[PDB]
Order: structure tokens, then C-alpha cells, then sequence
């Protein structure tokens, strides 16, 4: 039932070393509180 | 599931431990000083002078717009909230050889542990812009705050992927 999302510890890595030279990554989040970050970072 | 059930909790013991010794050890910062221009090993509250006839000789430093900054400084607060933080986060997680089951007794701690990294990110960056104001360099207390955040970001992780099973077996 957790996998009706996934950002797990690992993924939630991935996403910011891609986000940190642009590259981006594979997926990014929905939710608000999620969004805000990387709308940060 | 198993053996985390003791093993996560030990790091979270030396991180606190470590974090008080760089709130009082004069080890942070190398430089020349005054304790009436000798060499002197720099404290949050004091320097003290070696190399020199006072050699084991210590002095008090004061302070009393960026005037909340400065104040800050002369405060040195976020250590000790940081502290307090990661002890609550312990008190929470010491609890767990009784009341279990509820699962807010996992869940409710990894917010300490976030909040004393947190906090711990301001004091730095608090603490060396005011002491910038030159072959300076620094005292292993810096180094003992940094370890102290390494091993305090790890038990967030851990409460997560300790509490998480238990909310899975009742969500599916």
C-alpha cells in the first residue's frame, strides 16, 4: 500500500543530485510539501 | 525488522555526548590574542593564550542593523537548543521497552532529529561569519559538531524505517 506513492530514502537522494546541476531526475513530487523543497533547493 | 530494534537506537548516545564538548572546550578557532599578542586557542565564552608567559592565562570576550546577529553570537544559542533537542529525541526513543505498539512512540522522534541537524546548519553559519569579522584555522571542536551532525542525520532515517512496518501492517 506504500507504493501508492514512492519517494523513498533513495529516491528522495536521487532527486537532489540531479536537481543540483540541472539534469533533473526521473520523477519529482506531487504534494505541496514535497514540491516546496525542490522550489527551494 | 529484528535486530534494528536495539542497534538503531545507539548513535543517537554518542552524537549528545559528543555535542556538549564543543559548547565549553576553548578549541575552536587558532589565532593570535590578548589576554593582559601571543598565540591563543579560542572559546565561545573566552581565549587563552599560549605560547607565551600567559601560557594557561584566560580572558573573558564581549560584545555588549545586524544588532539580532550580533546578539545571536553573544547568546551562542543554537548549540543548546540543538542539544535539547536531540536529548528529547532520545527521551523519546528511551520509552520504547514499554508502551509499545503505539506507534507514536517511534513516530514522534524523527523530528527532533531533523530539528537538532537544522539547527545545528544556523550555528555554523552564525558562529563563522560573526568570528571572520591568514593562516587562521580550526580547532577540533568544529570538527566534533560536524561528526556530531554526521551521526545525528542518521537516526532519522532509522526512526522512519523502523516505524514505517508497523504502520504497514495496519495499512496493508
Amino acid at each position: 500500500s506504500e507504493s501508492t506513492n514512492e519517494f523513498g530514502i533513495f529516491n528522495s537522494l536521487w532527486f537532489s543530485l540531479g536537481a543540483f546541476m540541472q539534469q533533473g531526475c526521473d520523477i519529482s513530487p506531487r504534494s505541496l510539501s514535497g514540491r516546496i523543497v525542490g522550489g527551494v533547493w | 525488522r529484528g535486530v534494528q530494534m536495539l542497534l538503531t537506537t545507539v548513535g543517537a548516545f554518542a552524537a549528545f555526548s559528543l555535542m556538549t564538548i564543543a559548547v565549553g572546550t576553548d578549541y575552536w578557532l587558532y589565532s593570535r590574542g590578548v589576554c593582559k599578542e601571543v598565540m591563543t586557542h579560542s572559546g565561545l565564552w573566552r581565549t587563552c593564550c599560549l605560547e607565551g608567559n600567559f601560557k594557561g592565562l584566560c580572558k573573558q570576550i564581549d560584545h555588549f542593523a545586524e544588532y539580532f546577529l550580533r546578539a545571536v553570537r553573544a547568546s551562542s544559542i543554537f548549540p543548546i537548543l540543538s542539544v535539547i533537542l536531540l536529548f528529547m529525541g532520545g527521551l523519546c526513543i528511551a520509552a520504547s521497552e514499554f508502551y509499545k505498539t503505539r506507534h507514536n512512540i517511534i513516530l514522534s522522534a524523527g523530528i527532533f532529529f531533523v530539528s537538532a541537524g537544522l539547527s545545528n546548519i544556523i550555528g555554523i553559519i552564525v558562529y563563522i561569519s560573526a568570528n571572520a569579522g591568514n593562516s587562521y584555522s580550526y580547532g577540533w571542536s568544529f570538527y566534533f559538531g560536524a561528526l556530531s551532525f554526521i551521526i545525528a542525520e542518521m537516526v532519522g532515517v532509522l526512526a522512519v524505517h523502523m516505524f514505517i512496518d508497523r504502520h504497514k501492517q495496519l495499512t496493508g
